[PDB]
RNA sequence: GAAACAUCUCAGUAUCGGGAGGAACAGAAAACGCAACGUGAUGUCGUUAGUAACCGCGAGUGAACGCGAUACAGCCCAAAC
RNA sequence: ACUCGUACGGUCACUGAAUCCUGCCCAGUGCAGGUAUCUGAACACCUCGUACAAGAGGACGAAGGACCUGUCAACGGCGGG
RNA sequence: GCUUUACUGCAGGCUGUCGCUGAGGACUCUCACUCCGGGAGGAGGACACCGAUAGCCGGGCA
């Protein structure tokens, strides 16, 4: 299906409706300065590691939706319930 | 699985060693200062057990009896020379600045002074080619250039005993007798005849070898069967 | 004024810089092929020596050692240990080289009692350390207001019980307060998790 | 030749003899090691803690 | 055991190598950190507490400071000169 | 250990006296060689980040792999239309 | 018990790197270290051996 890219909606960090920018979100590149992350250097030796002794998963014929709405005014995002999109094409 | 026969075999036990109590010889050469002042006269020629090829009895001048390696037509009577300034006749011990070139020489040392390694066995040879003031390119019995000492001690001749692989065994009684009195476990099962427990290439409905002869260098002790690293198989093509 | 002890001590302090530097590479080629365990008259380090418990006395022995190198000389499984209980060559022991030399130096000397001791020095193959041993029977040291400690009967192999300086430091004993509960009194009483 | 009865027959060997430290019929005389006492073996006497059920 | 199993558990258990004594080990703070104007070597008993902590965060693993008690004990070198 | 041994040697495999022969294929797997170029770990080096540490990127680059060649008395193959 | 391109790991081989380890991206030396000679001395040389780590291969083994 296709989205435009910016729409008036609303905006819990707003209370009013603004234009919302609709962006693809991007992720985050790992400092690993977290819990689990040191997990990996203290809680790992020789032969078998279990949760550490694996792969990356695969997937289904089809991925969600992991948007990001930022507004005009303020700029704000919402977390908004992803479905099951195809291919996603912003208008414009 | 189980240990495969090469590694039984670096254990050491009877059955893989050589009888050395039954064994003649360490055929090394004799220590002179310098100056070639040693001579010995060939009162025997004896039957080494430990390398079929006939080897020579000698007693020196100063009356040390030792076996030497013996050379074609050396015989009981002969006067051999050992030492740096040694004539240049069949059976005399020098070194290989001291020999000519373009002659048959055997008992070749690697490094000086270690009572000969190569060109040992019955009839084999070693052609000596470049000199220089540093090197002495020497042609080993399989045809391999090794760049030599020369001050490594040599003999000089062809070893006696030639074209002895020439002849065959005919009965496997023959094999039997000469294998009693060497390092080897006579005789050779084929790894393919064992079972899966035994060998690599044991197992089957039948006879054939499961993955391919060719094995990797860097294959360890137990995998290491059929062809170590062949470059290639086969004979024509 | 410094005493000349201080001079040795703060040569020690940089074994490969200098005079030292220039003597080690020396004592080591004549040391490499010395033995294992080789008794001698003086130490090589007097402020460490003297600092440890050493006198220039009747029935107090120095001795030198040389342990191998690196991890623990192990072997593989014979029998079944999982993926975890099979590394080779990636593990070590629980008790550093200087224990082992204080008890391959004890046993050379069946009647001495180890006292202390410290590190000469080590090369690419080896450790060396000297060690420092007492005679509990000597009346020297029978009579010594400094020393007549060693000569208790409980005191006896107190090198293979870890009884040493070296012992208590490699028990984890060292820290009075916390990451000490699981080692004092001793290791065996808190089931060893150490 | 059966592995049974008729092999019983080669058995005139001497192996296990009067030992001189503890006394039992176990002193190999062609090993000269006890299997006992350990004689022969260890200048200290051959005890084992398997020899009693753990707790015991 | 984890209802399989590999990290984990069984468990520093079994068994093995070394060594001491009537008991052993520990021990007079580079401590504790109820943060204080506070305690004041070390074992052990009770409690703290199945707490804090760990862990395919699963099965399970698990202290300590303090407190109350038992018994009390405190010293010797290295160096300076 | 082989080895008081030295390529007319001993090691690892296969076939199984003699006699007459032993065709074709190196695409896949194996082994071996080469490799301009791609890929390629940690260390050290360079940039930013931290009064330091954690940390983000870059630069370089081995065996190896890609890739090319050699080999079937090497594992093997010799069909349909 | 056995097989393997099942899972995971380990030996082991190959390779870079740090220590051993010295003098003046290609090289000279000798002094450590190694080997050989009875010895004199000869060969090799900061490489090799060994300790540590890193990537590849790895039913030889669990
Ligand atoms: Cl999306
Ligand atoms: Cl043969
Ligand atoms: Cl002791
Ligand atoms: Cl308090
Ligand atoms: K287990
Ligand atoms: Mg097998
Ligand atoms: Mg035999
Ligand atoms: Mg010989
Ligand atoms: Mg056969
Ligand atoms: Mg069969
Ligand atoms: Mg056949
Ligand atoms: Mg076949
Ligand atoms: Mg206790
Ligand atoms: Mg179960
Ligand atoms: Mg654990
Ligand atoms: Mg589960
Ligand atoms: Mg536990
Ligand atoms: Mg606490
Ligand atoms: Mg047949
Ligand atoms: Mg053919
Ligand atoms: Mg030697
Ligand atoms: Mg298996
Ligand atoms: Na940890
Ligand atoms: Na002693
Ligand atoms: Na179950
Ligand atoms: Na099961
Ligand atoms: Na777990
Ligand atoms: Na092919
Ligand atoms: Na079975
Ligand atoms: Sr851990
Ligand atoms: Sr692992
Ligand atoms: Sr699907
Ligand atoms: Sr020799
Ligand atoms: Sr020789
Ligand atoms: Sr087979
Ligand atoms: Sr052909
Ligand atoms: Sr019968
Ligand atoms: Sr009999
Ligand atoms: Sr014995
Ligand atoms: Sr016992
Ligand atoms: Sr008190
Ligand atoms: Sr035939
Ligand atoms: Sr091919």
């Amino acid at each position: 299906m296709q989205m435009p890219r910016r729409f008036n909606t609303y905006c819990p960090h707003c209370n009013e409706h603004q234009e919302h920018e609709v962006e693809k979100v991007r992720s985050g590149r790992q400092t690993g300065m977290k819990w689990i992350d040191r997990q990996r250097e203290r809680n790992s030796g020789i032969g078998n590691d279990g949760k550490f002794s694996k792969v990356p998963g695969g997937d289904k014929p089809t991925k969600k939706t992991d948007l990001k709405y930022r507004c005009g005014e303020c700029g704000k995002a919402h977390l908004r319930e992803g479905w099951r999109a195809g291919r996603l094409e912003f208008q414009e | 699985g189980r240990r495969i026969q090469g590694q039984r075999r670096g254990r050491g036990t009877s059955t893989f060693r050589a009888p050395s109590h039954r064994y003649k010889a360490d055929l090394e050469h004799r220590k002179v200062e310098d100056g070639d002042v040693i001579a010995g006269t060939v009162v025997d020629i004896e039957h080494d057990p430990a390398r079929s090829a006939p080897v020579a009895a000698v007693e020196f001048e100063d009356g040390d009896r030792r076996l030497i390696l013996a050379p074609e037509g050396v015989g009981v009577g002969d006067e051999l020379q050992v030492g740096v300034s040694a004539e240049i006749a069949p059976g005399n011990t020098l070194p290989l600045a001291e020999i000519p070139e373009g002659v048959p020489v055997c008992n070749v040392e690697s490094s000086p002074g270690d009572g000969g390694k190569f060109a040992r066995a019955s009839g084999v040879n070693a052609q000596l080619l470049t000199h220089d003031r540093n090197v002495a390119v020497v042609k080993l019995p399989s045809g391999e250039m090794k760049r030599l000492d020369p001050q490594c001690r040599a003999t000089i001749g062809v070893v006696a005993g030639g074209g002895r692989t020439d002849k065959p065994f005919v009965k496997a009684g023959n094999k039997h007798h000469k294998m009693k009195a060497r390092g080897t476990k006579w005789p050779n099962v084929r790894g393919v005849a064992m079972n899966a427990v035994d060998h690599p290439f044991g197992g089957g409905g039948r006879q054939h070898p499961g993955k391919p002869k060719s094995i990797s260098r860097n294959a360890p002790p137990g995998r290491k069967v059929g062809d170590i690293a062949s470059k290639r198989t086969g004979r024509g093509g | 004024a410094r005493s000349a002890y201080s001079y040795i001590r703060d040569a020690w302090k940089n074994p490969g810089d200098g005079q030292l530097a220039e003597l080690q590479w020396q004592r080591q080629q004549e040391w490499r092929n010395e033995g294992a365990v080789e008794r001698i008259e003086r130490p090589t380090r007097l402020d460490k020596a003297r600092s440890q418990g050493y006198k220039a006395k009747q029935g107090v022995i120095v001795a030198r050692v040389s342990v191998r190198k690196g991890s623990a000389r192990k072997r593989r499984h014979k029998a079944g240990r999982r993926s975890k209980r099979q590394g080779v060559t990636r593990i070590t022991r629980r008790k550093d080289i200087q224990r082992v030399a204080e008890e391959r130096a004890s046993r050379t000397f069946p009647n001495l009692r180890v006292l202390n001791s410290y590190s000469v020095g080590q090369d690419g193959r080896q450790k060396w350390h000297e060690v420092i041993l007492i005679d509990p029977n000597h009346p020297a040291i029978q009579n010594d207001d400094d020393l007549s400690w060693i000569c208790a009967d409980d005191q006896a192999d107190r090198v293979f019980r870890g009884l040493t300086g070296a012992g208590r430091r490699n028990r984890g004993l060292s820290g009075k307060g916390k990451g000490s509960e699981k080692t004092r009194p001793s290791l065996r009483s808190n089931g060893g998790k150490g | 030749t059966g592995a049974g009865t008729p092999s019983q027959g080669k058995k005139n060997t001497t192996t296990h003899t009067k030992c001189r430290r503890c006394g039992e019929k176990s002193y190999h005389t062609k090993k000269k090691v006890c299997s006992s006492c350990g004689f022969g073996k260890s200048a200290k006497r051959r005890d084992y803690e398997w020899q009693s059920k753990a707790g015991e």
